[PDB]
């Protein structure tokens, strides 16, 4: 019976894919960038990029490739979603109105099959003869590129090679030949096949089956005049082409594996390569004119160009301009000069584009107590790690680099400062200790400190490590709210991991402290068997270790519960009281669980959450001084985060980018009925949520006693998207769902994909339609359509204005309603 | 403790030679759809809580049982086994199906005897129970589905790293030094994208089927050295059911473990129990210590514990251990209908409450090793968590994870 | 003459009549 409302306040910024071509016109040079559910088109100019259109799809962009058929004015695009919805698109412009047309659409999801290990794969033949897809191990789906196939009918061909790593099409081959790298018990091998359409099957490949590097991780299709293919791995770069073989083992790349690439020169003389550490290399191929006129491959060559943002994809944009599509850090635009800079790098950074993804934790604060609201988030990772500050302006963002992975965050009013958990990477140096790779916030702190406890010095005596191994050094940073300076940096013990963080007053002590929970990690024995709870005080510009308490487990989470400190240790939940001697003493406990990961509280109610086993509820009993198990859920789905809506509804994000909401029962009935939770809400968000908060960025009304939305909960994800969720009333829910149906009747879908299918709770076993939710984006889209369609939507619809009489709805009434809704974020 | 393991044959008990001449075996199997509704008959005096994949021998005497068996021999050869939570009220909310794989009738000595060997198959939840005029009762049952999930990383996995998610030369060279290096590389690679979430790698590693199975393998080798990675199934579902089938637990905890739907949670529970309960006391006394897990060892191919049938059609989920204590022996040793050929049994009672605990197997030949061991019935034991831990934090018998 | 009595549940051998009746009470009790 629960009714809720979800809306996006910030678009996903993480770049998951990019391509180049001629999409708008054969003359204009186009660059297409995918951001999960959004697509952006740009025209390449010598100075920068000229935006033309930005569209929102009803699917998670998985594959995105451009191509040119025979007898076509320009390049056509092909997009495949996560739910296996495929569509080909063309561009059309009729004056000031720019719309994206769908040529052909359809779903390719099979009734059965094992979703592949290396994810969905998609390739196009160079001559545009067919589209090849790999969705299930052993099955190769073929889609003929005939004009007749408006329905996108396909057919499967069964493969003997099971664990295929990669596959590509070959150039200059009279038969649509596929060359792929796979693995078998004897090692990793490269093999070729010829796809025949009238045979609707395979034919013997042109080449032989040759063995390759056991770490062969990428295949690159070489264009004419060379042809053949290139194989990239951890330590080797080879080139095969029937009668031609070349190989190079450049030591420059052995540090990290290459993951992404793109073509620079169409002829195949230069390629760009990107590694996991953000290093950009250049592959160069030589030629040598023979008497016949056929240039043979003299040799290969690789040279490091420089360091950029940790890239997910790459592309060349002429004029020495390159685009670094990053999803860990800010996206970049760089220039390539033939001469090195004063430092020695060939790459020059031209521009940066903020990327909030991945958000791991955040908090809502009001620095300048306007009653408006500001958001502070932990974005990025590794050298891209950073903090982001967001407000209304449209939206205003402020960046703060860290150069180390941020984890949690917290605020202190009395001290006007923030506390953040971070983690840097160090390497085993020449001696017994370790040293850092690059400067981070923990190493450049104005004032620093180290923990000195001697509780675990003995027992599990610290164990050795080899040279060249990486390790995570954790830290707690204290920062000013205005200047954002690295005021203090405390370095935790070795073999330790910080997990939780809170700041509050407990007992009757008026001072505000920072409370941290840790766990002793050892490469032996899976789950930890040790851990600490530490209390620090910020005073006079330095942190002082106030108190400590030992526990035989990991402190996953903590919270303030009516002056006391509630915490979780492995499968147990424990409550601590702050003694008069300024220490901590246990009170009560609870055991049965899978793992007490997530913890939330409201009044005398507490919610505990597991990684998969959903959740359970507890209530502190005053006289008993103990707990009482209230209710629980069973569904085994990977939980990502949870939050308390009110004293009866609870929200939780799960594995398949889904959100489910449960409810309790206050009535009598039976003890069995009270103790179970009802899955009263299901929805497919399309994002991986990681953190929830209470508050908003809009002024807290008070002027209107009649608020349309009750409650407010912000949430952050991985792709850099931020959203708001609230609760509604029964009538509002019914009317908005009717509006949902009426809107979908009219609106054009990007790729002709039904909105109802896109927002359907989806897993590998079960796919259900949304319930107890309202898509805010679709409700808001009502304002942007033409007026004739606005009138078509509100045609023959009963609406209740001011809770008076039900009357016929006009376009103006709905416009006012939707405007009031939009003004909540 | 570290005693001998050589000389006997672990394949002798698995055959259940004590039942006599080779039976008429059937090989045609049956499995219904998940969540499907089926009407199945129930065996009355089966006070055992069956696990899928667990072998179950039976000797039936009543004419109604024999008639139902005759009717099933031509049909699907499948029946049901209720999981009696409260044996007094005959209450059962769940159960497990069982398929007959060996059969033999005997009209010798003027008594209708029927010997049967069956195996577990599917879990189920009870919907309704009816009773026909002929005594044999029917049950309207719903098949419980096996909920399997994809790897935790599937959702967050970055597209650029999808390639090489597969590891080169898949297996390790059995050695656990090469394997420690391998597990560290495995954790760094498979769970790399963990950096994008609220938790670290080592947390997810606790919820990975592979890691859990390896830890369980390490615990199993400790009990018997005649183990090969081949003997154990690779499927985590069948692996989990097999592990659970030979873990000595009480009925309540067995019911709880069966209720689990996901194999990941089942394996987590199993590892937790294996670590927790280090003592095994008398179920009736609760305070009389009988043995520890240090004394546990596998005398059969399946594992240390397994179900065996007796001359009077009673089933005993018996566990093989080296040493026991606080037991008085009743009668004299006998080889009559012995489950372990070459050994003679002697009834064992608790010296305090005088409750039957099991039997003492003594070798008939001097060359055999071990010369003696103990077989304890599961129904008469109680797993106890070690006390201590400064004694400032106590506990109670509870299934964690 | 009157050979020993034994329990059907566990084979517990005994002598006097009701002794085994006592022993068997300790099995299906709980
Ligand atoms: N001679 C008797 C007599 C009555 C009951 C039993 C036995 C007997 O041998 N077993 C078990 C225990 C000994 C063994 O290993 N096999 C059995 O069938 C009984 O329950
Ligand atoms: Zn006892
Ligand atoms: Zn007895």
């Amino acid at each position: 019976m629960s009714y809720n409302y979800v809306v996006t306040a910030q678009k996903p910024t993480a770049v998951n894919g990019c391509v180049t071509g001629h999409f708008t016109s054969a003359e204009d040079l186009n660059l297409l960038i995918a951001k999960n559910t959004r697509l952006e088109i740009y025209v390449v100019t010598a100075e920068g990029l000229r935006p033309v259109k930005e569209v929102g799809m009803y699917g998670k962009i998985a594959v995105m490739e451009l191509f040119r058929p025979k007898g076509e004015s320009k390049d056509l695009l092909f997009i495949l979603t996560a739910k296996y919805n495929a569509c080909i698109l063309e561009y059309k412009q009729s004056g000031e109105s720019i719309d994206i047309i769908t040529r052909a659409h359809g779903n390719v999801q099979d009734r059965i099959g094992r979703p592949s290990e290396t994810g969905i794969i998609g390739i196009i033949d160079p001559e545009c003869r067919m589209i090849g897809l790999r969705l299930y191990d052993g099955l190769f789906k073929v889609i003929p590129l005939d004009r007749d196939n408006k329905e996108l009918k396909a057919f499967n061909i069964r493969l003997e090679e099971l664990h295929v790593i990669d596959v590509k099409f070959l150039y200059g081959c009279q038969a649509p030949t596929i060359c792929f790298v796979y693995q078998d018990p004897q090692g990793r091998h490269v093999k070729t096949y010829e796809v025949s359409l009238r045979e609707k099957e395979f034919n013997k490949g042109p080449w032989k089956q040759e063995n390759v590097e056991a770490e062969a991780s990428m295949v690159i299709a070489v264009p004419e005049p060379f042809g053949g293919a290139i194989i990239i791995g951890q330590e080797s770069i080879t080139y095969h082409n029937g009668d031609k073989y070349l190989a190079i083992a450049p030591p420059i790349i052995k540090q990290s594996t290459i993951v992404c690439h793109n073509r620079v020169d169409p002829n195949g003389s230069r390629y760009l390569l990107g590694d996991m550490e953000g290093r950009l290399f250049m592959l160069l191929l030589e030629k040598e004119e023979q008497m016949d006129g056929t240039v043979t491959l003299k040799d290969l060559r690789v040279e490091l160009l420089g360091e950029t943002s940790i890239a997910e994809c790459l592309t060349y944009l002429d004029n020495g301009v390159v685009f670094v599509g990053s999803r860990l850090g800010d996206s970049q635009l760089v220039k390539l000069n033939v001469d090195s800079n004063e430092q020695g790098s060939y790459v020059v950074a031209m521009e940066t584009f903020t990327n909030l993804g991945p958000i791991v934790d955040m908090c809502v604060v009001d620095l300048e107590r306007q009653g408006q609201g500001q958001l502070v988030t932990c974005s990025g990772a590794f050298k891209e790690g950073s903090l982001r500050i967001i407000r209304n302006g449209k939206l205003h963002i402020r960046t703060v680099p860290l150069y180390e992975s941020p984890r949690k965050i917290c605020y202190q009013e009395v001290s006007q400062c923030f506390g953040v958990l971070s983690s840097r990477i160090e390497v085993q140096d020449t001696s017994g200790g370790t040293t850092a790779l690059r400067p981070s916030a923990s190493t450049q702190a104005l004032s620093s400190s180290v923990s000195s406890s001697k509780l675990f010095s003995s027992s599990t005596a610290p164990h050795e490590t080899s040279f060249g191994e990486e390790v995570e050094v954790h830290n707690l940073l204290i920062i000013d709210q205005h200047t954002f300076e690295v005021l203090h940096a405390h370095q935790f013990l070795q073999n330790e991991y910080a997990l939780s963080l809170v700041s509050c007053k407990l007992g009757k002590d008026p001072n505000t402290y920072f409370i941290v929970g840790t766990a002793m990690v050892y490469p032996e024995e899976a789950e930890p068997k040790q851990g600490r709870i530490v209390v620090f005080q910020y005073s006079d510009g330095k942190l002082q270790t106030v108190a400590e308490k030992e526990v035989k487990g990991a402190v996953y989470s903590m919270v303030e519960f009516n002056g006391k400190l509630l915490a979780s240790i492995n499968s147990t939940v424990r409550l601590y009281e702050w003694t008069t001697e300024k220490e901590l003493r246990t009170e009560c406990n609870h055991y049965n669980n899978i793992m007490a990961l997530y913890l939330k509280t409201k009044g005398d109610f507490i919610l505990v959450g597991d990684l998969m086993r959903s959740v359970l509820l507890l209530a502190y009993k005053p006289m008993e001084g103990n707990f009482e198990e209230i209710a629980r859920d069973f569904n085994p789905n990977w939980m990502s985060a949870v939050e308390i809506l009110d004293d009866d509804n609870f929200l939780g994000a799960e594995n398949a980018f889904n959100l489910f909401v449960c409810q309790k029962d206050s009535a009598a009935t039976t003890d069995e009925e009270r103790q179970h939770l009802q899955e009263v809400g299901l929805f497919h968000l399309g994002e991986f949520v990681n953190v929830f908060c209470h508050g908003s960025l809009v002024m807290q009304n008070l002027g209107e006693t009649s608020t349309p939305t009750q409650g407010s909960v912000l949430f952050g994800t991985v792709n850099g998207m931020i959203g708001l969720v609230t609760s509604l009333s029964e009538s509002w829910y019914n009317l908005l769902l009717d509006m949902q149906n009426r809107l979908n009747k009219v609106i054009k879908s990007v790729g002709k994909i039904e909105h109802s299918f896109w927002r359907s709770f989806h897993t590998e076993r079960k796919t259900e339609p949304a319930t107890g939710f309202i898509d805010g984006d679709l409700i808001e889209s009502f304002l942007d359509i033409s007026r004739p369609k606005m009138q078509e939507v509100v045609a023959n619809l009963q609406y209740d204005d001011g809770s008076g009489m039900k009357r016929e709805a006009t376009a103006d009434d709905l416009i006012k309603v939707v405007e009031e809704l939009t003004r909540i974020h | 403790k570290k005693p001998n393991i050589i000389n006997f044959d672990t394949s002798l008990p698995t055959s259940h030679t004590y039942l006599g001449a080779d039976m008429e075996e059937f090989h045609g199997r049956t499995l219904h759809d998940d969540d499907s509704c089926q009407v199945i008959p129930v065996l009355p005096q089966v006070m055992m809580i069956l696990i899928p994949g667990q072998t179950l021998p039976l000797q039936l005497f009543h004419p109604q049982e024999v008639s139902m068996v005759r009717n099933l021999i031509q049909k699907d050869r499948t029946f049901a086994v209720l999981a009696y939570s409260n044996v007094q009220e005959r209450e059962a909310q769940f159960g497990t199906t069982a398929e007959i794989y060996a059969y033999r009738e005997e009209q010798d000595f003027g008594i209708e005897i029927v010997k049967v060997k069956a195996i577990g198959r599917q879990r189920f939840k009870v919907l309704e129970l009816r009773t026909q005029s002929d005594g044999i009762q029917q049950a309207k049952v719903q098949i419980l589905p096996e909920c399997v999930l994809p790897s935790t990383m599937s959702a967050v996995q970055l597209e650029s790293l999808n390639k090489c998610q597969i590891f080169p030369s898949k297996p390790v060279s059995r050695e656990d030094q090469c394997s420690y290096k391998w597990w560290q590389k495995y954790q760094k690679r498979k769970f790399h994208c963990a950096n994008l979430t609220s938790w670290p790698r080592w947390l997810y590693s606790l919820y990975d089927a592979e890691t859990l199975m390896d830890r369980i393998k390490k615990q199993l080798r400790e009990w018997d050295e005649n183990l090969k990675d081949d003997s154990l199934p690779s499927n985590p579902i069948d692996f989990s059911y097999r592990v659970a089938a030979c873990l000595p637990i009480d009925d309540v905890l067995r019911i709880q473990l069966l209720k689990i739907g996901s194999a990941i949670q089942r394996l987590r529970c199993e590892l937790d129990i294996m670590n927790k309960c280090t003592s095994l006391c008398c179920k009736q006394c609760q305070e009389t210590e009988i043995t520890t897990k240090n004394e546990i060892f596998s005398l059969s191919l399946c594992g240390p514990m397994a179900a065996y049938v007796n001359p009077h059609g009673y089933v005993h989920e018996t566990l093989t251990v080296y040493k026991a204590c606080n037991l008085n022996l009743i009668g004299r040793p006998s080889t009559e209908h012995s489950w372990f050929p070459g050994y003679a049994w002697t009834v064992a009672q608790c010296k305090i409450c005088a409750s039957h605990i099991g039997w003492k197997f003594t070798a008939t030949k001097k060359d055999m090793s071990p010369q003696k061991f103990w077989g304890l019935t599961r129904s008469a034991l109680l797993p106890t968590i070690p006390d201590t831990e400064d004694e400032i934090s106590p506990d109670k018998v509870i299934l964690c994870l | 003459g009157g050979r020993p009595l034994q329990c059907e549940i566990c084979g517990f051998t005994c002598r006097q009549k009701a002794s085994l009746n006592w022993h068997q009470r300790k099995h299906a009790e709980t």
